[PDB]
RNA sequence: GCGAUGAUCACCCGGGUGGGUACAAAUGGCAGUCUGACAAGU
RNA sequence: GAGUCCCAUAACCUUUGUACCCCAGAGUGAGAAA
RNA sequence: UUGAGAGAUACAAUUUGGGAAGAAAUUCCCAGAGUGUGUUUCUUUUGCGUUUAACCUGAACAGUCUCAUCGUGGGCAUCUUGCGAUUC
């Protein structure tokens, strides 16, 4: 029981840390941006610089696409570095709480096995153990 | 390929294959080796492992032309007749033998007698580490006959989980034509390395040459690590010699 | 009012590249870009 | 330092640095509504109070992400906002129409309505109209004119509720944006064709579409169409 | 809030620095937190209060 | 028009950063709210 | 079944605001100004 | 080797719009389309054969007694050398 407790605390704990973390990050959006026009002319001469009223490498940027009108000391690889290691770190920390869920699952069905009851080992072809219980209700 | 076009080395080839015939003491030397001066050391401990260096060009021998030896896993049943029976390795080998059973059949001058007999010894990648000891020190100095690793089957192996033991004659009979026809050469901790380039009688001053080029290619290329690439730092040198024959200089920086 | 000169439609379609290009900076870089698209996919799944 | 920057639509800022956030200048500085974190830097040197926007608590926000071509929520301008549950999202709002600017916020359920009201209290520029979207007869008198009508109503009959709230308190050419759940409407067929007979449903209604964007990665199988309100 | 909380967490609302000291550790955990001085533990003697 | 009733003994560009001492606040961090079906009598 | 009893009504760290500091400490002990 | 449709991707030819540099032609950068071929994903049309298939459920592990847990001894280093998991 207590080894269930501790390795519990552990995971919640990160799954704290994780959402904490999530709130920082950003995250690009990436969906379809229908435009609709009136006369099928415009849908041929359409142009997303013209309607964007914006240079063609700014209409890429969805985030913040800005009209032509208002378009008019740390090494940026340093930085692009650092913006990668915290998306790592958010990563870890997933990859940390999945392992503890596994360990704490595995840790309940043994003590399921320790607990008063009738029960048959089932093995599958695949070779997984699990237990099937009979049907008795708990007095 | 500075080194071919440089008339150096085809002179002093030509000093050395000359003197070969006329020298009695040089009579039985037949390889002919390149000794490279690395500029710094390469790091590298000896593990008595061979790392093949592919010779694109020409080939330095082929299987047939060789007593090629093999120590298995216990038990060699299981190796031993499927090699035997099937056609393309059914002559392949001079002889198989189990590691224990290679132990206990021979001992003391009997080991002698096993390393006249057998041009090319190889052994199951598994066994490797064991054969020093069972081999003695004979085989283990100077790099003449030092067993090459090959791997029986192309299976692999996972943790926790049971490698399934299995003979794939084709691919046994695959990598050994790679080692005969490919030259090979063991990684020291210093500047001095050895590599077998021609023979004596079989190959031609030109073939030699590309060969040498081939080495050094290899070596030297940084893309083909951890097999190739570890002659960093240049080369400060490089002779050219037989098993008893003084070094001729072929290239100096 | 539209009396732009091509001298005016000039200096001011090099401010478009200086604000532009100031921007790239914080933009990040391409070859990033790719490798932290894979780590999200894997976060966000 | 942090260097935070304008954005398309005024009233919105990006905190452009090390961690790169959507925020917005806070009305009611030092509280935040829902837990934010709140940044502040120094302009001349006068520090601003700013309140981080999550995209994935407001689906307005990933609209922003997205890169909605117009907003219709500005500074200046009255906002009516159907489906107000609390202030995660109308807090926002409320701070990119500014202080010369209203958000009439809409809202049925109770138990969120007494969140709503303790957040109107914080801002002045939030009138609270928790009541029933489907009769806007009934708080007709709390509300005025109306620049633009943001709905985020997850109900089968939500283009009736734009409809009957447009038609009583929106200004000729004024806005609309609504807020698309495929799955409250119909989960047998594909997202796509749910927003194609939404947008067929408006158009009937006197509203024109202009711009339809899905959410995603933000919120699965959810989009947002914007239109413009002509009575003619 | 307290509304939405389980009956576990209100035996133990008081004594978090024991309880989550203790889960950390490997050792047993309190059992009467803030509630130790409701009247009717008063009452009770020996493990009974625990219970 | 002196004194034992006590002489003497960080940084950068007028401006800005650095460090130190006392108090106050934070819906800022550490930080994650125990187990779950038997027990007591004759 | 199970540590209230090491004040989670708390301690520590960080940020902000305010008010002061950038000299020695059992401080030194006859100079200062011209 | 049936028909049709939608999408993605690689290649070849060819074209749309924004910007800079040039007297113009022209040069470069950005964004993008449709055409032919090849590949691939999905949707469905038609011809032929076939009427069942999958899973669950009743008192369905356990005399050669079954299973869980904590310990002990030995084997596999020519390797299941063993994860708070199940090596024999």
């Amino acid at each position: 029981t207590q080894d269930s407790n501790y390795v519990r605390t552990l995971r919640q704990i990160e799954l704290k840390k994780l959402e904490k973390g999530a709130k920082q990050l950003m995250f690009k959006s990436s969906g379809n941006h229908t435009i609709f026009v009136d006369s099928r002319e415009k849908m041929n001469e359409f142009t997303p610089e013209k309607f964007f009223n914006t240079t063609s490498e700014m209409v890429n940027r969805s985030e913040n696409r800005l009209t032509k009108d208002q378009l008019a000391i740390m090494p940026k690889e340093s930085l692009d570095k650092k913006k990668l290691k915290k998306f790592k770190q958010v990563k870890q920390h997933l990859q940390r709480e999945t392992q503890l869920k596994q360990v704490q699952q595995r840790m309940d069905a043994q003590r399921e096995l320790l607990k008063k009851g009738s029960k048959k080992k089932i093995v599958d072809s695949s070779g997984k153990i699990s237990f099937k219980w009979k049907k008795q209700r708990k007095r | 390929n500075d080194i071919i076009k440089s008339g150096l080395a085809e002179k002093a080839l030509k000093a050395l294959i000359l003197q070969c015939e006329e020298n009695p003491s040089l009579k039985n030397d037949k390889d002919i080796h390149i000794i490279i001066n690395t500029g710094k050391k390469m790091g590298i401990n000896r593990d008595n492992i061979p790392r093949i260096i592919p010779l694109t060009k020409y080939k330095l021998f082929k299987p047939r032309d060789l007593n090629i030896l093999l120590i298995t896993k216990d038990p060699s049943a299981l190796y031993r007749e499927t090699l035997t029976k099937d056609e393309h390795t059914s002559e392949l080998f001079k002889e198989i033998i189990s590691v224990k059973n290679l132990r206990r059949r021979f001992k003391g001058s009997k080991l002698t007698q096993l390393y006249k007999d057998f041009d090319l010894v190889v052994a199951d990648y598994r066994v490797h580490h064991l054969l020093p000891e069972v081999l003695g020190s004979r085989f283990y100095h100077g790099s003449k006959k030092l067993p090459y690793m090959i791997r029986m089957s192309k299976e692999v192996k996972l943790k926790r989980q049971q490698m399934v033991e299995k003979c794939d004659p084709i691919y046994v009979r695959a990598q050994l034509r790679s080692i005969c026809k490919n030259t090979s050469y063991i990684p020291n901790n210093d500047n001095c390395l050895s590599v077998r380039v021609g023979y004596i009688q079989k190959h031609s001053i030109p073939e030699i040459l590309q060969n040498i080029q081939d080495t050094i290619n290899f070596l030297t290329d940084k893309s083909k690590r951890p097999q190739g690439g570890v002659i960093k730092g240049g080369i400060i040198s490089i002779f050219v010699k037989t098993s008893n024959s003084t070094s001729l200089p072929i290239y100096q920086f | 009012e539209g009396t732009l000169t091509d001298h005016e439609r000039k200096y001011l379609n090099k401010l478009i590249k200086r604000n532009s290009q100031n921007l790239r900076s914080w933009d990040l870089e391409e070859e990033v870009r790719d490798e932290l698209e894979d780590i999200q996919q894997s976060i966000l799944k | 330092k942090v260097v935070i920057e304008p954005h398309r639509h005024a009233g919105v800022y990006i905190a452009r640095g090390k961690e790169d956030l959507l925020v917005t200048k806070n009305m009611a500085p030092g509280e935040s509504v829902y837990g934010e974190k709140r940044i502040s830097v120094e302009e001349p040197p006068t520090k601003v109070e700013y309140r981080v926007w999550n995209p994935f608590r407001s689906k307005l926000a990933a609209g922003i992400m997205g890169g909605l071509d117009e907003l219709f929520i500005a500074p200046g301008k009255k906002v009516l906002y159907l489906g107000a549950a609390s202030g995660t999202s109308v807090s926002h709002v409320s701070d990119v129409v500014g202080p010369e600017g209203v958000v009439y916020a809409v809202e049925f359920s109770h138990r969120p309505g007494r969140e709503l009201i303790s957040m109107a209290k914080k801002r002045p520029n939030i009138i609270p109209i928790i009541e029933d979207a489907r009769h806007p007869q009934k708080y007709r008198m709390l509300i005025g004119m109306v620049d633009c009508v943001f709905a985020d109503v997850a109900q089968p009959d939500q283009a009736r509720i734009i409809a009957l709230n447009s038609h009583m308190f929106l200004k000729d050419q004024g806005g609309v944006v609504i807020s698309i759940k495929a799955n409250c409407i119909d989960s047998t067929v594909d997202a796509e064709t749910v927003f194609a007979r939404e947008v067929q449903k408006l158009r009937e209604e006197r509203i024109k579409p202009l711009e339809q964007l899905t959410l995603e990665p933000y919120e699965r199988d959810h989009c947002i169409v914007v239109g413009r309100y002509m009575r003619s | 809030s307290l509304a939405k909380s389980p009956a576990s967490t209100i035996q133990i609302l008081g004594a978090e620095k024991a309880l989550f000291r203790a889960l950390k550790t490997k050792h047993d955990t309190p059992k009467y937190g803030l509630l130790y001085h409701a009247s009717l533990v008063g009452q009770a003697t020996g493990k009974n209060k625990g219970k």
